[PDB]
């Protein structure tokens, strides 16, 4: 309207508007949420907004000079790339907590197969 | 025929199971499987030797509070897979593919609760559903087109709560809460044309919907059989078996004994009451009897769990004695029964969510 | 003395009868069993020609963890089984709707064991074998038996189906048939006159009771100019004898004068009364000279054609509306002082008596339409439109109280012409013409099924008529008890005598919901002698907007049935 | 129970079973 | 398959996201004007003219849209929208029901792949076709109501292609020069300045075959009448120049992106600046003087950028529409500036608006002239929404 | 008559 | 908020199935003469025993014609009889029951048609 | 309970000059 | 109201909202800094007189500053292999995402064969070396995402160049860990040349009191709303599946969270698609006809101040 009174947001009893998010999709969400919590510990160690990564040493490096380094591999796998850290990094960076926003946007889609999906994955046109 | 109790299940939801059907389309050698519908739950079971019963599958309508009280089995003629149609209080039909484990079709349009489902004996794709909306709808499950609607000005004036194809699928005898039994012929010219046009329809190449046939006028109607709610009806060949609140399953026939079912007129106003089956303690309604595939035995249960099995192969089943099978642990009202295709096993369901297995000999 | 013998014979005959019945049901059961065996055999053979894939158990694959658990226990030694329970995909439910039938016009409808077979068996069994003692005995012991005099009369009678059968008392088959015997004109036309309803031209009227006055009513016989003209070689004139016969009215030959031809000649002469040329032309099995000969023979047999007619001398320049207004003012000041009620219209016929205070329509406070047999210039009749524009204004008489434009009376407004076209200019001939607006059915707000409008409609525009089945008020209360217990009523009050029920029949407009602030209003209009309910737009309605109209319920009833007002911040 | 570590009550309802991270928030009995 | 189940769950969550955005619409926009076209539109470009009736609290604008149908006839429609010129509004916020009306429709020989108007003569509109030819239409020579007979004769047709095309742009300086690109590796040119004797058919004048892959949209230089860019599936941007006496070697050629490049837009307010967008989820902008060097790239889209358009009335503001059901508007005056941690959490400083109002691929979009900040975005799900970002987001 | 259940 | 057009999914009144957008354009699904009414009039005519076969057929065809065309006025029955002759006239000759229709015409006793209309209808039937 | 409609309105008075 | 019903009714929206937490934290739906009621986010002003004639100058200066490394030669000489037999080494390259294939094209090139004596003894040699070539050209670097090498005696993949084409391997002795495909180790050397409370209500019979520390953050999506008004607005708008009532509390706030029974969780897309049969529904295989509708859900909001009186 121009300036007249607007309609109320609620009344006595209106017909049900249905719910598109059914219990089948909700069961899918619950399964995927339990899987994501078991893998990433988002709601336990990640403070709800971060996913934790556990580092395992793959390669041990000793350089030409008097320095050594270790290769880090992360438990959730491809969500984070392998990096090289010095010997002193052990027992100080065993588990790193990375915010959901700081995760690499190309590999953050591998965390969960519903984070983003190209809906018409099969395209009849361009 | 003598039956014995070998198994007595009990579902966890503790809600009445108003329906149970053996999969009569399974071949010989593959195991016996049946489905029991009750509350919002649909379950599949398997029958093995020596009383062994195995819960195979289970489906639930977790939203909108569906009360399943019907089931019916069929197969996919193209791909040979089984299909189970379920319906209930919401008036929606759900064709379930038990091997792919998902509901593959819904059919909304019944104006009220559906309390019976029948599949055409000569056509798996044709499904019949009666409902509280005073009408019967014949659905096609190949193409999701409603072939016909049975009701209207001369249809049932109250809840249609049972129907049955004749054993060759040429007619349907429907019974409702109006104490009336009505006959609808599918072998008519217009109904065959309706099936044919339902098979060759696809919305993607036409701008018009499928022209469903509205059949207001049945080929027969009678209120002379029962004086109360007639809650079950089956075809004993050409003689119609009908059940109501009065403790008797009445075997009757349209017209006089000289006339045949093919030549009765829509205006015929007389019936022959040629027999009745006497039982007791089954006053409450929506209790359903079900003869076996060969129509040689007829089973029914009463409010106290006494399962009356009659022998329809006797010369005169009118005076024949029943078998009144019972178990001391039963007592809840038997809702529906089903025999195997060979009728070697008889199953039953009760109001306390229990399944009882009886084996012939 | 005769008691025990009659009792013994009655028991033995009834024993034979029910033994025969038992044998018949045995034979029927055996034949039905044979049919069952044959058909089940062919079905079983059909079932063996394919293969069905066996269903296997289910395990949690999709939604591996977090699903519900389904279990079944056993009273016996069998172990308890547990399997994952899977949820079926949700399906969009639909609102409840009981069965109803389409209707674009009203549909008037009306409001221990015992059988007759045992009485017939008693009559025929005892009738085969004075005999009054048997009836007296069978009435003496049995409390339920009696009327021995009728039994004795039946015994004296043939006690057999000696009646003519399906033939009526006056057998008048199709005239084109081979046994169409000659009968009187009223006898041949009796069915049409009794069954045809003039109010809506339907044989066996769907909304008017057949208990109405037949075609035997006063009418003018001046249907033609009676112009004299020769017919041809055979004619009612141009011959000396033919001319003499024509002059006398105003030798016969042994022609093939069939009974059908004679009956049809009688029928045509009972409607034309003056011209044998047309009658000869219409009947192909007749010669015009022979036509005149048979007419002369019939006139000498019973009577000639009277051909009585009237001219209605009185007339005036304003003999239609001013005295109409005076008569209406008189009837309103004497009895029709208020509009608290409205009666159903029924045509009144009199033996030349005038439509005084004893007239059923005048005492019903209704104007006589063209269906009344009042008079050609009945002062109580409604004259029609003189308006030369749109008839949606409160200044036109027909629209004024609540009435539509009669298509044979309102001539200038345009309710007569373009009968086969939607393009009309009267705007008050809509509900008669069925000029309904396209409506869509969809699950509405407030309630379940509601009606919606496709294209926008301005205010005071017509929307589909509220059709239904016309019932009585007592039947209305009867079925409305059940409807009220179901909390869903389609009853629309039409007048003080009848009421429209849209439950079992109707049109799309039956789904229009209720609202204290509606976009539509309903008025009961007099449409060609019939009260019909038209739905009109109270304001301009947008496309796709839901239609509401006030039910005018009592406050308690409105609150308890349709109390959902759709709004909470209106003030 | 009124205490919540970060969102603990909402994190109880989602993985209510399946031996998930609810083992560390048993205080919400 | 599991793919169908994931698609179903994605549909549910996408609907929930649309509900959340629709709930949050008033605080992100100062105009959202939705419409569900009866058939999805692959093209969206505002006509330059604007009508401002006296005393009316709105103005009339027009669109160049299309209908890409399933089986029935395809039309080149021109819409008419009403926008709230005043601060009050546009019953409703203006006319009771008049907000969007489609009164222009010309029958098409296939779906409207691309539809662009001639800047020197907006009445004539060139359009691409899934067929091998490119057709031009003058909506002043065709009836407002389409002829239901069938195909409609265009003003004329342009050949020189062998299969479907997507690239199209008119010359903003030379009146009568058109560019098109197709799935053939060839970019063609036509002289439409004067073809009276062409007989409804105009053949190609010069064909540029430099690329070796699917050539995507080609856009002329805004201020220079002889240069035009080109992007293709060859993962390279090559900038061309006419009157060069050649058809295969362009003026420049640089590997634009790591994937197929399908976008091109020269900045109207800058002589040497263009921006490209590719399937690598990045938007890149170059400089004409230093083609060898790519001096920025925007990383916020999720699947694939399909349309990049420069905002008129603003030199430093760019918009890209992707398959991620998001239309991004980039204020590249904020490139690489400091931000608070929760500020940086939302995205790069170059981002100042994500359009989350579409639940499908945004097929095309176009800023409108004569209104500083109004965009029209069309998607494959029939939903076309004219929207304006909130005022306080900029300035 | 009525009373679907016991 | 604001809306303009059809905001919801519509259904068929007779089947309660969803209404496709292609189905609204050229179909209102409500005709003046439903088939159930035609069958009802046929059964009701045959329910009467006094009327002969020719009378039954005459009332059959006349009722069907009137329901199809929906005549409501007295002045439109000359053309109604003409249209009955043109449309159903071939059925009368096939039934060979023309005498009982000409008998139906004489209607005239109800002052609905003219005698000239009767003559014209009988002439047109032949 | 029955749905109702408003009643009649009346009939025109005879026309007469002032 | 049973407690289990309360738990189910409050876990139905919690599940979806916490899934949306992750989904929109990785793939945003809109920028919360652009919402009118979190104007505190994006503190940087919009004032700018930016010019396009200095972009190239700045970029060239930055590139010249950053142009530090542009370097670019080994033989296999296989040796033993630590372990508590033949081997081959492959240079495996990963291409870039293409339309043709949904996965990153991965390819390796053979460069020789090796024999590795298992578990060599200390000082028993009489650490292997790598093999390198001109396989890292910038023209090829544009094509491929990154460079890597693979071992197999049991696999071990090693990356030489990062995603930014930055060298990460240097001259030194490496010891990788084998995979099943400490423990099995391959050794080699090479050189390269307000305390806010929440209350949960259900049918006025089940009640739960929850005080959430890290307050002013959204419990459902951990969104940081530094103002209480902003938090309440975010809850009511983004999380409308509940009904929130703000009640004043000493030294904080009280929010009465209850289920929104009137939430319009219907399918906002095509109305017809919700009644299609499974499989055919939500096909997205092409165009669909639908009746046109026009929605004006924003025309000109009044843009009032951040008044706490909006919630009572
Ligand atoms: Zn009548
Ligand atoms: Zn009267
Ligand atoms: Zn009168
Ligand atoms: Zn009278
Ligand atoms: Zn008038
Ligand atoms: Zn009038
Ligand atoms: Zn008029």
């Amino acid at each position: 309207n121009k300036r007249r009174k607007l309609k109320n947001k609620r009344r006595r009893s209106l017909p049900r508007p249905h719910d598109f998010f059914d219990a089948q999709t909700l069961d899918a969400i619950r399964h995927r949420a339990i899987c994501f919590n078991l893998s990433a510990h988002i709601e336990s160690l990640g403070k709800g907004h971060s996913v934790v990564f556990h580092s395992t040493v793959i390669a041990k490096r000793k350089e030409d000079s008097g320095k050594i380094k270790l290769l880090l591999h992360w438990m959730p796998e491809d969500i984070l790339p392998d990096v090289w850290v010095n010997e002193s990094e052990r027992h100080q960076l065993k588990t790193k907590v990375v915010h959901l926003s700081k995760l690499p946007k190309d590999t953050a889609l591998l965390l969960d197969p519903n984070i983003y999906r190209t809906m018409p994955q099969k395209r009849l046109k361009r | 025929y003598s039956f014995k109790c070998v198994n007595s299940l009990k579902e966890d939801h503790n809600q009445p199971l108003f329906g149970v059907q053996f999969n009569w389309h399974s071949k010989e050698g593959d195991p016996l499987v049946f489905a029991t519908v009750g509350s919002n739950r649909v379950t599949l079971y398997e029958c093995h030797s020596q009383g062994e019963i195995r819960l195979l599958q289970s489906y639930v309508d977790a939203d909108a509070d569906e009360n399943f009280y019907t089931c019916a089995w069929t197969y996919d003629s193209n791909t040979s897979h089984p299909l189970l149609a379920v319906a209930g209080s919401r008036g929606i039909i759900r064709i379930i593919n038990p091997i792919t484990m998902q509901c593959i079709k819904h059919y909304v349009g019944h104006g009220n609760a559906i309390n019976e489902l029948k599949f055409h004996p000569r056509d798996p794709n044709l499904l019949l559903s009666v409902s509280k909306d005073h009408a019967l709808r014949l659905w096609n499950i190949q193409t999701d087109t409603l072939v016909a609607i049975f009701g209207g000005v001369e249809g049932h004036r109250d809840e249609v709560l049972s129907a049955d194809y004749d054993l060759l699928g040429e007619k349907i005898m429907s019974c409702g809460m109006d104490h009336s039994l009505k006959l609808w012929r599918i072998n008519s010219k217009r109904m065959m044309n309706a099936i044919k046009e339902s098979y060759d329809y696809n919305p993607n190449k036409t701008n018009r919907p499928f022209i469903s046939q509205k059949i207001h006028f049945p080929d027969f109607s009678t209120r002379d059989i029962h004086r109360n709610y007639v809650d079950c009806v089956r075809w004993l060949g050409d003689l119609i078996l009908s059940k109501s609140c009065e403790n008797a399953i009445v075997c009757w026939k349209p017209g006089k004994m000289e006339d045949d079912i093919d030549k009765i007129k829509p205006s015929e106003s007389n019936v022959t009451i040629l027999g009745r089956f006497d039982y007791s303690q089954c006053d409450i309604w929506y209790m359903r009897f079900s003869m076996d595939f060969w129509q040689k035995m007829l089973a029914l249960g009463n409010q106290v769990g006494k399962l009356y099995v009659w022998d329809l192969e006797v010369e005169d089943p009118h005076k024949a004695k029943c078998t009144t099978l019972t178990h001391h642990k039963c007592g809840a009202a038997i809702r529906q029964t089903s025999f195997s295709r060979d009728s070697s096993i008889l199953i039953a369901v009760c109001d306390d969510a229990s399944i009882w297995r009886w084996d012939r000999l | 003395c005769w008691r025990k013998r009659v009792k013994s014979e009655y028991m033995r005959l009834r024993q034979l009868k029910r033994f025969r019945r038992a044998d018949e049901v045995k034979s029927m059961f055996s034949s039905n069993r044979q049919k069952i065996l044959e058909r089940t055999e062919i079905l079983n053979q059909e079932w063996k020609q394919r293969r069905i894939q066996p269903v296997h158990i289910l395990t949690s694959v999709s939604s591996l963890r977090g699903t519900r658990e389904c279990s079944v226990t056993s009273d016996l030694d069998f172990p308890t089984q547990v399997i994952p329970l899977k949820t079926l995909n949700a399906v969009a439910s639909v609102p409840i709707m009981y069965s109803w039938s389409p209707l674009q016009q009203n549909f008037m409808v009306e409001d221990g064991f015992i059988n007759d077979e045992i009485f017939v068996e008693l009559v025929n069994a005892l009738g085969q074998y004075p005999s009054d003692k048997i009836f007296e005995a069978i009435s003496s012991m049995f409390p339920d038996k009696g009327t021995a005099e009728e039994l004795k009369e039946k015994y004296k009678e043939l006690t057999e189906q000696q009646l003519p059968g399906a033939l009526p008392p006056e057998c008048t088959p199709n005239i084109d048939g081979p046994n169409a015997k000659s009968v009187q004109r009223e006898q041949s036309l009796h069915s049409f006159h009794t069954l045809f309803c003039r109010r809506c031209f339907k044989y066996d009227c769907f909304l008017h009771p057949f208990h109405a006055t037949p075609n035997t009513y006063k009418r003018k016989n001046t249907e033609t100019a009676l112009d004299n003209k020769p017919c041809g070689p055979q004619c009612y004139q141009h011959l000396e004898g033919a001319k003499e016969f024509a002059a006398a009215l105003t030798p016969p030959e042994n022609v093939e004068w069939s009974g059908a031809e004679a009956s049809m000649f009688r029928v045509l002469i009972g409607t034309y009364y003056d011209n044998f040329c047309a009658i000869a032309r219409l009947i192909g099995t007749k010669t015009c000279r022979q036509v005149y000969e048979f007419r002369v023979k019939e006139s000498s047999i019973i009577a000639p054609a009277p051909a009585e007619d009237v001219d209605t001398p009185p007339r005036k320049k304003k003999r239609k509306h001013r005295l109409w207004a005076a008569h209406c003012r008189k009837i309103q000041l004497k009895k029709d002082g208020s509009s608290n009620h409205v009666y159903n219209y029924q045509p009144c016929d009199h033996p030349r008596q005038p439509c005084d205070s004893s007239c059923p329509c005048v005492i019903a406070q209704n104007f006589c339409e063209k269906f009344c047999q009042c008079s050609s210039e009945c002062q109580n009749r409604f004259p029609g439109c003189r308006c030369k524009a749109q008839c949606n204004t409160k200044q036109c008489p027909c629209y004024l109280a609540v009435r539509e434009c009669d298509p044979d009376l309102c001539l200038t407004c345009g309710a007569a012409d373009h009968w086969d076209s939607k393009n009309v200019s009267c705007k008050n001939c809509s509900i008669q013409r069925g000029s309904k607006k396209h409506l869509l059915l969809a699950p509405s707000d407030v309630a379940g099924w509601g009606i919606f409008i496709k294209d926008p409609v301005q205010k005071n525009e017509f929307i589909s008529e509220y059709c239904g089945e016309i019932i009585s008020q007592d039947e209305a209360d009867r079925r409305g008890k059940v409807y009220d217990k179901y909390m869903c009523s389609f009853l629309f009050n039409l007048n003080n005598d009848f009421v429209v029920d849209a439950t079992r029949k109707g049109n799309k407009i039956r789904f229009a919901n209720h609202s204290v602030n509606p976009n539509c209003y309903a008025k009961v209009m007099m449409v060609n002698g019939d009260h019909r309910i038209g739905i009109f737009a109270k304001r301009a309605i947008q496309t796709g907007e839901e239609l509401f109209f006030d039910y005018r319920y009592s406050q308690a009833d409105a609150l308890k049935y349709v109390g959902i007002e759709r709004e909470m911040e209106i003030p | 129970p009124p205490p919540a570590t970060q969102i603990s009550d909402l994190s109880k309802r989602k993985p209510k079973t399946e031996d998930f991270l609810t083992f560390l928030c048993l205080r919400g009995s | 398959k599991e793919a169908a189940f994931d698609d179903a769950v994605e549909e549910r969550v996408i609907n929930e996201e649309y509900k959340i955005w629709k709930k949050n619409t008033p605080f992100l926009y100062d105009l959202v004007m939705t419409h569900a076209l009866e058939w999805p539109s692959l093209t969206a470009q505002w006509l330059p003219d604007v009508t401002r009736p006296e005393g009316k609290d709105f103005s009339i604008h027009r669109l160049v849209l299309g209908t890409h149908t399933s089986d029935e006839q395809n039309h080149l429609v021109i819409a008419s929208v009403q926008l709230p010129n005043d601060d009050a509004q546009f019953g409703g916020f203006g006319s009771v029901s008049g907000k969007i009306e489609i009164e222009i429709k010309i029958n098409h020989e296939g779906e409207v792949n691309r539809a662009r108007y001639m800047p020197q003569n907006p009445c004539i509109i060139a359009t691409k076709t899934p067929s091998s030819d490119v057709l031009v239409f003058d909506y002043t020579k065709h009836p407002s109501k389409p002829d239901p007979s069938g195909e409609c004769n265009p003003d004329l047709r342009l050949r020189g292609h062998q299969k479907e095309g997507y690239g199209l742009s008119w010359n903003p300086n030379l009146s009568g020069h058109l560019l098109s690109a197709s799935d053939d590796h060839t970019i063609c040119l036509w002289d439409i300045s004067a073809v009276p004797k062409e007989g409804k058919v105009v053949d190609a004048k010069t064909i540029f075959t430099g690329h070796t892959a699917v050539v995507e949209d080609v856009s002329w230089h805004l201020l220079h009448e002889s240069l035009f860019g080109s992007v293709a599936d060859d993962q390279k941007l090559m900038i061309w120049d006419t009157r060069s006496n050649n058809t295969s070697k362009p003026s420049h050629s640089v590997d634009a992106h790591t994937a197929e490049v399908n976008c091109l837009s020269f900045n109207p307010y800058s002589e040497f600046i263009l921006a490209t967008g590719s399937a690598d989820k990045t938007v890149a902008l170059w400089d004409l003087r230093n083609l060898k060097l790519k001096l920025h790239s925007f990383e916020s889209h999720k699947d694939e950028i399909f349309q990049v358009q420069w905002s008129p009335h603003n030199e430093t503001i760019l918009a890209s529409s992707g398959t991620d059901r998001r239309l991004n508007v980039w204020d590249l005056s904020k490139i690489g500036e400091e931000q608070s941690p929760e500020d940086a959490e939302d995205g790069p400083p170059e981002l100042l608006f994500i359009h989350g109002g579409h639940t499908a691929k945004i097929s095309d979009f176009s800023w409108n002239p004569n209104e500083p900040w109004v965009i029209c975005s069309v998607s494959e799900d029939n939903i076309m929404q004219v929207w304006q970002m909130a005022e306080n987001i900029y300035n | 008559a009525r009373t679907k259940q016991t | 908020t604001y809306s303009s057009g059809h905001n919801r999914l519509y259904f068929h009144s007779d089947t309660c199935l969803p209404l496709r957008p292609q189905e609204m354009e050229v179909d209102s699904e409500d005709e003046k003469d439903p088939e159930w009414l035609r069958e009802k009039t046929i059964t009701q005519i045959e329910e009467f025993s006094d009327v002969n076969e020719g009378e039954k057929e005459v009332m059959k065809l006349w009722n069907l014609h009137v329901m199809k065309h929906g005549f409501i006025a007295d002045n439109q029955m000359n053309h109604a009889c003409m249209l009955f002759v043109e449309n159903y006239g071939q059925k009368i000759i096939k039934k060979n029951l023309c005498r009982n229709f000409m008998l139906h015409l004489v209607m005239h006793d109800f002052n609905l048609i003219s005698i000239m209309s009767i003559d014209k209808a009988v002439t047109k039937l032949r | 309970a029955r749905k109702s409609a408003p009643a009649t309105g009346g009939v025109k008075k005879p026309h007469r000059y002032r």
